[PDB]
RNA sequence: CGUAAAGCGCACGCAGGCGGUUUGUUAAGUCAGAUGUGAAAUCCCCGGGCUCAACCUGGGAACUGCAUCUGAUACUGGCAAGCUUGAGUCUCGUAGAGGGGGGUAGAAUUCCAGGUGUAGCGGUGAAAUGCGUAGAGAUCUGGAGGAAUACCGGUGGCGAAGGCGGCCCCCUGGACGAAGACUGACGCUCAGGUGCGAAAGCGUGGGGAGCAAACAGGAUUAGAUACCCUGGUAGUCCACGCCGUAAACGAUGUCGACUUGGAGGUUGUGCCCUUGAGGCGUGGCUUCCGGAGCUAACGCGUUAAGUCGACCGCCUGGGGAGUACGGCCGCAAGGUUAAAACUCAAAUGAAUUGACGGGGGCCCGCACAAGCGGUGGAGCAUGUGGUUUAAUUCGAUGCAACGCGAAGAACCUUACCUGGUCUUGACAUCCACGGAAGUUUUCAGAGAUGAGAAUGUGCCUUCGGGAACCGUGAGACAGGUGCUGCAUGGCUGUCGUCAGCUCGUGUUGUGAAAUGUUGGGUUAAGUCCCGCAACGAGCGCAACCCUUAUCCUUUGUUGCCAGCGGUCCGGCCGGGAACUCAAAGGAGACUGCCAGUGAUAAACUGGAGGAAGGUGGGGAUGACGUCAAGUCAUCAUGGCCCUUACGACCAGGGCUACACACGUGCUACAAUGGCGCAUACAAAGAGAAGCGACCUCGCGAGAGCAAGCGGACCUCAUAAAGUGCGUCGUAGUCCGGAUUGGAGUCUGCAACUCGACUCCAUGAAGUCGGAAUCGCUAGUAAUCGUGGAUCAGAAUGCCACGGUGAAUAC
């Protein structure tokens, strides 16, 4: 086990945070378990969304979380009943007035969050997983993506050992800090067990 | 390199990419408008080329060679038995082989 | 049939097989036709009958043969006659370690006799046995004897093969060349047969210098029936006889023919100014490399393993087994011919990738060396193995487990043990009923269960209820630190921050695969240049990131005080923004410049400037994969399992046990020090259920009142080694502090098991640590303190911070 996650090391680099409030001691550990929450209970609730990110921010006193999703219609859905929805249970939780906004990620097949969850979707919707990463890494890098790299791992097509057969395509610069390399991780449970999925996605060098 | 941004940037990365052109226009040089893979070849020593005669039969090209007594007739279509390292020899030759290229119908 | 099994050890040769060329005859083989026969059934073909089919059946074909007769005469054979291109004879020379017999010569070893001379010689990795003051070894002279024949000496020669090496003579075999003559197919191969056949061995008789199986002694070693040493018999040498084999090997039968080349060697010879170290040809034998072709590949390649012909020998999976039995041979040893039962599903060849080597070349790292300080010895701390236990919870176990998970076990944590208890449950979701919940009480017991008093309406409901919370009942379930890391994910260690690991297209190979990636340099680096059947590309290296080292700009509080004014002499105040500093933004270092060396290339060596010089220092960053490495006990998770229990609650205990063994640390053994007094210079941090001044009390740990500070402002908080004085004086001591008794402080419901600290008293072991072993290459090791995380309290550990500050690298 040995390599370092690729979105940490770049952290202060080209990479943000995912929450971006200022806290003393007094509530960070309050205002970090209430983001566990809301990212718990709002990655729960939009499964079917296909969300990406979700940003928190507090600007004195209130939340103001931003769903990075791929599908805005269906989080928002005919006039936005879901959302306001989504903003009184986010309120329920944090114990804050809650906002909420939805930032449109279009391109979905390069940001990795979501080819992750496109690949452990079909893997426990029982398709062959040479298949769902070749095509992952194909119309991947059919729109940009300088590079892609996928990785899925454990117990494949219901062996009794587990393997981990890779792909990757065009250049994935994965030691060089200014590379805006795109990472995220998804778990499947098969009837098998776990099979995890990595995805590295290379969209530029600065 | 003689238009656009050549001085940007750096002068080491600079001189390294105008060496980049003398290495790539010295071994890339004159096939480089040519665009298709040409119809004819002409080597001027069919043992010391055996390469690109090898590589012109791999594809059905014509061989032209001035092979000399060393030479082999490989796959040669049209062999000419003359001398491939006398600097005379090989102006003369290609002086006139170049003679009769440039009539085209014109 | 070179290497997989398979070419007799080599020849001579009988029976056998095969046989150049021309003409004539025959017509045996061969061919054509005819006749007789080749029983019928069956097979085959075309038909017919059973409803079809099987079946039955008509006719034909067939029965591939044999015999006889008639022909054909190309090939083969017979016969007769020839012919020269095969084979052989003669003439003349050439080269040769071909053979057998005889003689001789020179070096050297050993022995014997003698002279000189004196303390070792010999031997080995080191030694010892051995020889030597009875005179060795060394050295000189004389003699004897045996074997072998340096230099020439050469992938040189000769021989059928085994094999043959001084020189000379005698007897003798073959080969090759030149011109010519002669015979005229006399040829090729060869089962049985016969001959020759290294070495060792055997027999008889000699010889015996060296060497040397056996043997003996000395060593080496765990052993050493060996390798090494010192001796040493058969044997090796000669004559005659036997044996009859070898990796008797070009692992390649003999003879003949044809099929591109190059460089040699050796031995003939002809021609032509030889006018060199000439030129040009033609034979014989031989060596190396290679073309087509062949070959599984490796390789062979006009001396074939190519393309053919003749004849012979041999092979048929590995083992058993070239063995047993029998025969023949042999003096014997044994040789030759040559099975079977049983057993295995492989054995084998060549080549590829890797790994490995006590193979080779080049290169690196505190790897060794050069040093400095440790560990192993002592006491204690902490972890582990073992033992004990009611339990001593579970996990980690070469490196890469063993102050590791655990950044902190009194209760809690806790998973364990002993008891007491609960069963839809401590934690969920959904029901139905009742009641707002909540708040202070008492009794029993170890807590929760039970018994009471107030408060209950927090807002809506054609009232059948809903918001929140608590009991009660059935459940579907909940729960599991239970098992499996060898079913998994995620995360981690490690080889290793080692420089590597690959891919696309192309080409090469039947193919596994190869190339690229190797080679000449260079580099920290598959770094970079150059070359190259490769051209490119990816992951890795480098750079981008953080920090540190210098300067500039900005802002200047709480931070700073150079110049000012007075000053309670303290940045203390007014004030100043220069400086330290703070933090943001820039500059800077890139072999950029110079000289030399280098493929004029990469680069290397040296120099200047500069705070810094050549990835400046440090960190982060850890390629493809390896260990079915670690974790199911952080979490998630497939399957299995318990579900009045392997789940849950409680009190007490344990994880702290102790004949022992190991790991990692701390403190020591002192004078480069101990103690007392005074005194100087830090950096980095933490802080609200917190850090807690000042002042008073206590010897002290601490206590009381209590400012200031959520913090460059206040507190923790005095840095200590250092320095200057005095004392101690080489003592188990004024070293060392373990252990133990007493008295306490704090935290915490609670310090008995089982805290931390203080005071008084006690004052072990230990005087520099056996075999062995570890860390470190420069602000490093060493040594000195300080802070933090976890935490109510508990570090000698961990993570950080600064002070002093080395040695050494051939």
């Amino acid at each position: 086990g040995q390599k370092v996650h690729p979105n940490g090391i770049r952290l202060g680099i080209v990479k943000p945070w995912n929450s971006t409030w200022f806290a003393n001691t007094k509530e960070f550990a309050d205002n970090l378990d209430s983001d566990f929450k809301v990212r718990q209970y709002l990655t729960k609730e939009l499964a079917k969304a296909s969300v990406s990110r979700i940003v928190i921010e507090r600007p004195a006193k209130s939340i103001r979380v931003t769903i990075h999703t791929a599908r805005p219609g269906i989080v928002i859905g005919k006039k936005g009943e879901d959302v306001e929805k989504l903003r009184k249970v986010v309120a329920d939780i944090a114990g804050v007035p809650a906002q909420i906004n939805i930032a449109e990620v279009r391109k979905p097949e390069l940001d990795a969050k979501l080819v992750a969850d496109s690949i452990t979707s079909q893997l426990e919707r029982r398709v062959m997983f040479r298949r769902a990463m070749k095509r992952a890494v194909q119309n991947a890098m059919r729109l940009g993506a300088k590079g892609i790299k996928v990785e899925v791992s454990g117990r494949l097509g219901g062996a009794e050992i587990a393997r981990t057969e890779w792909y990757r395509e065009g250049r994935v610069p994965l030691h060089t800090l200014r590379a805006d390399i795109d990472y995220n991780t998804s778990e499947a449970h098969t009837t098998y067990g776990v099979i995890g999925v990595k995805v590295w996605i290379f969209k530029g060098e600065i | 390199s003689q238009d656009g941004t050549f001085d940007k940037l750096t002068k080491k990365e600079a001189l390294m990419r105008t060496r980049e052109l003398e290495k790539l226009e010295n071994s890339l040089g004159g096939i480089k408008d040519m665009g298709g893979l040409p119809d004819a070849l002409f080597v001027i020593d069919a043992d010391h080329e055996h390469i690109a005669i090898k590589e012109a039969n791999n594809l059905g090209i014509p061989v032209f060679a001035i092979v000399d007594t060393n030479s082999d007739p490989d796959g040669v279509d049209f062999v000419i038995p003359g001398n491939d390292d006398a600097i005379r020899a090989v102006t003369l030759y290609l002086g006139a082989v170049a003679a009769t290229v440039r009539e085209g119908r014109s």
